[PDB]
């Protein structure tokens, strides 16, 4: 490992990156289902 | 304000141009005054007080802090008299002003005209943090990174005679600049020679600025690892003067 | 006078012409074979200024203007009163600026120092007969150089721009205009540096190059160095001239028409000057 | 698979969180203001016509 | 045949130099690196940069201002990038028409200019106080703050203060790369041929001395390089032989000559020079004179 | 839930900088947009409301 | 894995003042949205 | 929250008073100049509106 | 933990003060507005 | 497999990142370019946006 | 090993690197048929 | 009360320098911003007054 | 202390500043009542 | 050096076919975007 | 205040003096060129048209 982390250490920054990114995707996915609805684009 | 003149034709334009001028006067007088820290006041071709001075009178004296306590007062007697040499080798050849003085013997070994040395601190320039600032690469852990490594070439000179090989390299350590090359003579003894006065060839250091019978006479520095502002000063008049003389 | 410390380097010889004849110093002048010849040259030209100046019938300094022959007179040598004064003043200032040239040579060699110096002024001296001969010549006539005059020659220097449209499009040009800029901008960080850590806040001690280095390092990642930077300004300065001079030379011999629309060989280019949208359509 | 947390093995988490946030804040401003050229998708001129905004 | 001095006939490197600490945070140091090719006229190495506020507010802002203009020019060429490397010179980011006086434009009539521009204030200002405070934090003279103050003085006069005393950002420049000369060549033709202004004059006069000041010092220093003539701070404080020989060439050559330090403030000044009256010539355009040729007639240095 | 060890990775100084200077270029760059459009430029609502000039 | 220096507590209390800023200020763009949307909507 | 005095111990007090200070500055200004630009909000062509001073 | 060395009774006797002043700065900024929408409402 | 002997993985990947980023912005800007492509034309086309 | 990775390191790298360039060619190829779908180039 | 202590955090010289400068600029710039204004040119209202020129 | 100086000193400044600072303020206030009277601006 | 015989040899590919993809865009002939246009009559 | 003279405490007499000078020069001049600028307070021109002079 060049960066040095252990690899719990990066299982455990794995998990909170991906809980983080699972929320950033799910606000974007509603985001996208408001304007369909709004304002269909096909 | 298009037009509009204080008195006459004098509006805005002419007097912001006339108060640059006098802006402009000022600033010229200043900048004259702050380069008349050295070499003032003026002499004579005996050494004397000159009749005159110029018009522009030296400013008053200024003080520069050294990290190590010391003062320095430029435009002051004290730095006229560290700065002057003394029992020059010199003669005049006219008794008129304005003419050449004639070296009496050796010019090169009497340190004059194009050999001339300034006696400087003998002290080695430091760095920030105290350290010498030129020192022989075999103290760092520096090295080469690009161009000709010229350590261990052989030396010629401008009479087309090799006069020793270079050993060692000396480096600005916090510019990361070679300025001397050292070099061992055929006689054993070690000299450092200015890198802005040599050239590096693919197989040799080629010196023209001095012939093989001036190498012997190089000035020398007094320890084996440490040279200092006179030292240095020294070593670059007399391998200067060697285009001349 | 001398300063404290010129005694020791007014030594014989480094003369290239006469020996000792001239190798003497009037005031704190060196005179030299060839500050003769320049003191001749000078005079001679700033006396004939002021003749054309007489002839003119204008004292204001700032109306004296000197002008070339005319474009129909060609190359030959004008009447004084036709041109051949202004044919006259160039000779003469060619002769001092090589006369001042050789000069610094001859005070290069007593000092025993590099000739640098001559050879940037040299540099100067190739823009200005470029402007006032190769041009010309190659133009065909005397009448195509710029006039001796404070104002005038800025006239004519619009005419000669204006001749082709707007200059700013000539590259040469561009090149030039930037490394101008590129020097001026370079002298001031060279000067504020030096001057701040020559003079720092006060109650603190003289700062070293190791405090230039970290400021320039810190402010913008890189810093060239006291032998760089001066190195750097130099060349800088150098070839602002040469290629300020290489534009002059390329106008109105190789390329006569608008730069502007010499621009547009990009825009023209085939594949993509038909394609609709954008400025040119 | 589970085993693509090996990148914090081989990637720094610091470079690639400040390359990652410059990179969405670029591309969220690229998408709206590519909306916004657009007068059919310009929610502004939307909300003008529909409710009569001078 | 002698060496000239101008590259470096060897390179030697070591570890990177750090900086000195003074009153820096380190904290905002990045790492530093090596780059040779950088080390035959200079110094080969990518020092490390500070960080810090001021920095971060200017990059950010300058990069928002040259993300804007280039929008603006995608916009221009239709979202085409061919049509954008076609006419990449030819875009445009105009200031809003003199319709609209100093007031904030509508967006595809000049407010995207507005934007940009206020963006490259916020840019500009944090620089000013980022150069200021890293000549501050070691202990140096400000000097550097003052000559980027002329540079920033000529900069808002062209944008800033002359249109707002003319009542229109349309008198602005656009940001354009061949726009921006137009627009030069069109305030020359409009205020009456400027080469007749007088502070036009003089900026002129500052730069032509600029480069010959800079001419004459770097030959004059390259030349004592053989007696270490470049180290210049530590012949202020110990005068050597070289600093003397350059001033005795500037002396026989032409009766008057500079101090190792003195020439650093000729310089300074002489640079600041151009800036410093271009501005108040700009300023002094349309405001006061507004046809540089006949006011060049009634004060006696053009034909009547 | 366990965010917080968003600080063992980023100095606080870095991030409260950048973050700073992301929050006052964003609310700039809104409050632009929408002064220049008229539809929304609260001053012009206010003109033609209040019948000023 | 702290490349910071910082222990697990003091990046918790650290973490804490930072979500109650965080907090105000969405509360304060929240009410401000509201407000905006009462006196001139944009949908 | 009362913890917000951990701000002075993350940076130093100069540093944040003088970027505050200059933000405040040029915040001022900007708007004023933004009401300045205005005619409807300048408050010297009101009242010079109001009190029919030109 | 500590970037500036600054005691945490130093930091809230500073931040007593920062607050102190920026509530003053405060105060006369909300009776500016509030005497600006008397002479002039923008809403 | 024996790629990663030979170039390091960090460069790489990085290099790899940016050219798809360009090369997915290219092709969209080029469909945008083209109105026949362009999907918000076909959408305000299709339903009778302003 | 200019990277110094051993042999089995760059052989899990590789199938981590794979099964991603796998998913993302899945996920074009799915972007492909739905725009040929709605709206074909050939 | 105790804002005494700002001179503990800045150097009174530069701050006393600087504090000079811009309440000259400031006061400046209103007077000529007034003067340009011709409704409150003080001059322009005197004459106007007084029945000058 | 940043600046190096003490309690005393800093209090002792900062008495003539204030002073100096009231002085110019109740300058400006009274100017700005003589204008108001005479030219009001609102 | 592998790695500068790969590196170069990557973007030698990329340019060679980026620049014949451009010659048959510019070329309406054999650009693939008019001709669906014109086939499925999109216009 | 009567502890005014302290401020020569914290600058030097010379340069303020010679700064007061210039600044005082500087104003006097200009305010005098402003009342020149207008015909209503250029005493020349009130002068002239008085006396009868042109
Ligand atoms: C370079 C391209 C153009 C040109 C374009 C411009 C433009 C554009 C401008 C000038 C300006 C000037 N030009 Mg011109 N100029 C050219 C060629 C020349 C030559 C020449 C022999 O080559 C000379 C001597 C001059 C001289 C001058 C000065 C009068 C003035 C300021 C220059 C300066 O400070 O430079 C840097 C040098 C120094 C700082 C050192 C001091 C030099 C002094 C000032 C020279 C004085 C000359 C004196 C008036 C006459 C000399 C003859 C006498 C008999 C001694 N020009 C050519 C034709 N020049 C500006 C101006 O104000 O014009 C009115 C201006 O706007
Ligand atoms: C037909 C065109 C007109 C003309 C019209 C103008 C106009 C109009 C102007 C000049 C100006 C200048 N002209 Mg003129 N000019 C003409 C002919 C000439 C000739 C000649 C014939 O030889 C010469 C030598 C000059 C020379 C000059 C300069 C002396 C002067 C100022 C230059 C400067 O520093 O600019 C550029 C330097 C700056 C703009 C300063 C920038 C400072 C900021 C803070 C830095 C950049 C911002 C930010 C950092 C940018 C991003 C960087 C990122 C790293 C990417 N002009 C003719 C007559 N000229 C200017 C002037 O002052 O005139 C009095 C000016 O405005
Ligand atoms: C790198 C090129 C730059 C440069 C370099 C440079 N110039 C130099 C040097 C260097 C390195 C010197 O060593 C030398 C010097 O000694 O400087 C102090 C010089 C010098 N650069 C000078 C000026 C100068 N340099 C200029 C430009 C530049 N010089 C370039 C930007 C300009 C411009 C742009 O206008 C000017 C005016 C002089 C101060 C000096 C040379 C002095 C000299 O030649 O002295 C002998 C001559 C006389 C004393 C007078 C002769 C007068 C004539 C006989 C009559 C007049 C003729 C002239 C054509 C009339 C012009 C009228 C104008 C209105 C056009
Ligand atoms: C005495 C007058 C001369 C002068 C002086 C001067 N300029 C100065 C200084 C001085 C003394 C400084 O201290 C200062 C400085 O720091 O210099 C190193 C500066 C400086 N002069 C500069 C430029 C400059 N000076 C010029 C002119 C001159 N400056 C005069 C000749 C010019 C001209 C001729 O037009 C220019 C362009 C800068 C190098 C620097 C000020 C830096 C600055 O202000 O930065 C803030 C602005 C920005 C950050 C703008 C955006 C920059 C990038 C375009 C951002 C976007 C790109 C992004 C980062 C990357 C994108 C990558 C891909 C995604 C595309
Ligand atoms: C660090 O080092 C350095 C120095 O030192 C420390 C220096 O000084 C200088 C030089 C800079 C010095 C002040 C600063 C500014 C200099 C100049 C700005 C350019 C301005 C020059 C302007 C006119 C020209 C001044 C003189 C000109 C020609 C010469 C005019 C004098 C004479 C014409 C008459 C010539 C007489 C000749 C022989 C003698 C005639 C007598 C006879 C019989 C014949 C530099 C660059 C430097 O980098
Ligand atoms: C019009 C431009 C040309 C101006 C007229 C020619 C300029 C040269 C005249 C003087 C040259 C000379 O003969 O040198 C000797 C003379 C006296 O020198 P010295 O005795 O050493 O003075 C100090 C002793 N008290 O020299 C002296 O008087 C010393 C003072 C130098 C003279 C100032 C000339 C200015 C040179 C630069 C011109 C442009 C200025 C721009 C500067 C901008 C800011 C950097
Ligand atoms: C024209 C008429 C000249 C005829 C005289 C011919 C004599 C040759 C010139 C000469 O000898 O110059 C020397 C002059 C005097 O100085 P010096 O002799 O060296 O020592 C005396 C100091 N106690 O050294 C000098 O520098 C003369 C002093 C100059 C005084 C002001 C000059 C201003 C005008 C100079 C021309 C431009
Ligand atoms: C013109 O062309 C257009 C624009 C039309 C098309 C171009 C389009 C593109 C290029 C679209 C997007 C491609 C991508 C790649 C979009 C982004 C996908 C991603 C990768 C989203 C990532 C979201 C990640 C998020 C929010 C981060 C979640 C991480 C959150 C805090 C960080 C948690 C990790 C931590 C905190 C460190 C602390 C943990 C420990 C154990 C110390
Ligand atoms: C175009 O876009 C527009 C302009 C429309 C959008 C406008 C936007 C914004 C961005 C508005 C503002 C956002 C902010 C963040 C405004 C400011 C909020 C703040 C944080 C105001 C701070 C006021 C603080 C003030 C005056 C300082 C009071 C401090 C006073 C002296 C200093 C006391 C502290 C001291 C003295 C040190 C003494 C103690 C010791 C122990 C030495
Ligand atoms: C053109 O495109 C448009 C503009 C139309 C749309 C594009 C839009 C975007 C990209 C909008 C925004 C995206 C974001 C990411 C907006 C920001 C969201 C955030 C992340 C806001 C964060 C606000 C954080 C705030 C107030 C917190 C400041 C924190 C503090 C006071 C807490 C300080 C903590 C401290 C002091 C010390 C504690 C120390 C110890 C030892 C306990
Ligand atoms: C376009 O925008 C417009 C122009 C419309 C609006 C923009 C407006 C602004 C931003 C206006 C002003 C904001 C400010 C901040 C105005 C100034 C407020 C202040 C703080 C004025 C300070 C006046 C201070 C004065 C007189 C004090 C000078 C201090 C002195 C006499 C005291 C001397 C101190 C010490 C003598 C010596 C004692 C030494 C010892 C050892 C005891
Ligand atoms: C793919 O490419 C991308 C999209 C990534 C980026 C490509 C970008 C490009 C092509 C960027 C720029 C091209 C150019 C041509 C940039 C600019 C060149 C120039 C020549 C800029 C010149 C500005 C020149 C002058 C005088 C401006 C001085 C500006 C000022 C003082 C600023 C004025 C500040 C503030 C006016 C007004 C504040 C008032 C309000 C009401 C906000
Ligand atoms: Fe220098």
């Amino acid at each position: 490992s060049f960066t040095g982390l252990t690899d719990e250490q990066a299982q455990e920054l794995h998990a909170v990156y991906m809980s983080g990114l699972s929320a950033f995707i799910a606000v974007a996915v509603l985001a996208h289902l408001a304007v369909m609805i709004w304002r269909p684009w096909f | 304000m298009v037009g509009v003149n204080f008195f006459g034709d004098f509006d805005l334009a002419s007097l912001a141009i006339w108060s640059f001028w006098a802006f402009l006067a000022y600033l010229i007088y200043y900048l004259q005054t702050e380069n008349m820290r050295e070499g003032y006041p003026l002499e004579n071709d005996d050494g004397k007080l000159s009749p005159n001075q110029g018009p522009f009178p030296v400013p008053s004296p200024k003080t520069f802090d050294l990290a190590d306590g010391r003062k320095i007062v430029v435009p002051s007697v004290e730095n006229e008299e560290a700065h002057r040499r003394t029992d020059l080798a010199l003669e005049r050849t006219s008794v008129n002003e304005g003419y050449p003085f004639r070296p009496t013997g050796n010019p090169m070994l009497d340190g004059v005209g194009p050999a001339s040395w300034v006696p400087r601190r003998d002290e080695p320039e430091v760095d920030a943090h105290g350290h010498n600032k030129i020192q022989p690469m075999r103290k760092t852990e520096m090295k080469v990174s690009a161009g000709r490594d010229p350590r261990g070439m052989p030396v010629q000179a401008g009479d087309t005679e090799v006069v020793g090989k270079i050993v060692d390299m000396w480096v600005d350590i916090p510019e990361q600049l070679v300025r001397y090359l050292e070099v061992e003579l055929n006689s054993g003894k070690k000299k450092l020679l200015p890198m802005t006065m040599l050239k590096i060839w693919s197989d040799r250091v080629r010196v023209n600025a001095i012939t093989s019978d001036l190498f012997d006479t190089i000035p020398d520095i007094k320890s084996p690892d440490v040279v200092t502002k006179l030292e240095e000063d020294k070593i670059s008049a007399y391998v200067a003067g060697g285009y001349m003389y | 006078a001398l300063l404290s410390f010129e005694r020791k380097y007014r030594v014989p010889g480094g003369t290239l012409i006469g020996g000792s004849l001239f190798d003497f110093w009037v005031g704190p002048f060196y005179v030299g074979f060839f500050g003769v010849t320049t003191i001749f040259f000078a005079t001679l030209g700033f006396l004939l200024i002021l003749w054309g100046a007489a002839m003119q019938g204008t004292w204001n300094p700032q109306l004296i203007s000197i002008f070339p022959p005319p474009v129909e007179n060609g190359l030959n040598v004008a009447a004084l009163d036709k041109g051949g004064l202004w044919q006259v003043i160039t000779v003469c200032a060619t002769g001092a600026f090589c006369s001042w040239a050789l000069r610094e040579v001859e005070i290069c060699r007593k000092l025993g120092i590099g000739f640098h110096i001559p050879v940037a002024f040299s540099m100067a001296i190739f823009a200005y007969l470029t402007l006032v001969v190769i041009r010309p010549m190659m133009m065909g006539s005397w009448g195509y150089a710029f006039p001796y005059g404070i104002w005038t020659h800025l006239d004519w220097v619009s005419n000669t721009g204006y001749t082709y449209g707007n200059f700013h499009y000539n590259p040469f040009h561009m090149l030039g205009i930037s490394l101008f800029f590129t020097t001026a901008w370079a002298l001031a960080m060279h000067g504020a540096l030096v001057l701040s850590a020559a003079n720092p806040v006060k109650g603190k001690t003289m700062r070293t190059p190791d405090h230039e280095d970290t400021y320039f390092r810190d402010l913008m990642g890189y810093s060239v160095g006291t032998l760089g930077i001066h190195r750097l300004g130099l060349l800088l300065a150098l070839n602002a001239v040469f290629w300020s001079a290489c534009c002059m030379l390329v106008s109105g011999t190789i390329y006569f028409d608008l730069w502007s629309d010499w621009w547009y060989w990009w825009v023209n280019m085939p594949f993509w000057a038909d394609m609709a949208g954008g400025i040119n359509g | 698979m589970s085993k693509f947390y090996k990148i914090w093995l081989v990637f720094d988490p610091r470079r690639v969180f400040v390359a990652q946030g410059v990179f969405l804040f670029l591309l969220a401003v690229l998408i709206h203001l590519i909306l916004l050229s657009t007068p059919a998708f310009n929610w502004l001129t939307v909300a003008t016509a529909k409710h009569g905004y001078v | 045949a002698e060496y000239q001095n101008f590259f470096n006939q060897v390179q030697v490197a070591g570890a990177p130099e750090m900086g000195l600490k003074e009153d820096v945070d380190t904290f905002e140091r990045t790492p530093a690196g090596m780059f040779n090719i950088l080390g035959w006229m200079g110094n080969a190495q990518i020092g490390p940069i500070y960080l810090g506020i001021a920095g971060t507010v200017s990059l950010a802002f300058g990069a928002a201002w040259f993300f804007t203009i280039g929008v603006w020019y995608w916009y221009q060429a239709g979202f085409d990038p061919f049509i954008f490397m076609r006419d990449l010179f030819f875009f445009s980011l105009e200031p809003p028409p003199a319709e609209y006086g100093l007031a904030i434009a509508p967006l595809k009539q000049g407010g995207v200019w507005q934007i940009a521009s206020l963006f490259m204030a916020i840019s500009v200002i944090a620089w000013w106080v980022r150069v200021y405070t890293r000549a501050d934090q070691l202990g140096m003279g400000k000097h550097m703050a003052w000559a980027f103050l002329s540079a920033i003085w000529l900069w808002s006069v062209l944008g800033f203060w002359r249109p707002i005393l003319m009542g229109s950002w349309s008198v602005a420049p656009p940001y354009g790369i061949f726009s921006h000369l137009d627009w030069t060549n069109q305030f020359s033709l409009d205020h009456g041929n400027l080469f007749y202004n007088p502070f036009h004059g003089l900026s002129i006069a500052a730069l032509y001395g600029s480069a010959l000041l800079f001419a004459m010092h770097g030959a004059t220093i390259l030349a004592v390089t053989r007696f270490g003539g470049e180290r210049e701070l530590e012949q202020i404080v110990d005068r050597g032989t070289a600093s003397e020989r350059a001033a005795l060439f500037w002396r026989w050559t032409m009766g008057f000559n500079a101090t190792m330090e003195g020439i650093h403030r000729w310089a300074i000044w002489m640079a600041v020079m151009v800036t410093l009256t271009g501005g108040i010539g700009i300023l002094l355009s349309g405001t006061v004179v507004d046809n540089w040729y006949v006011w060049a007639q009634v004060h006696g240095y053009a034909p009547v």
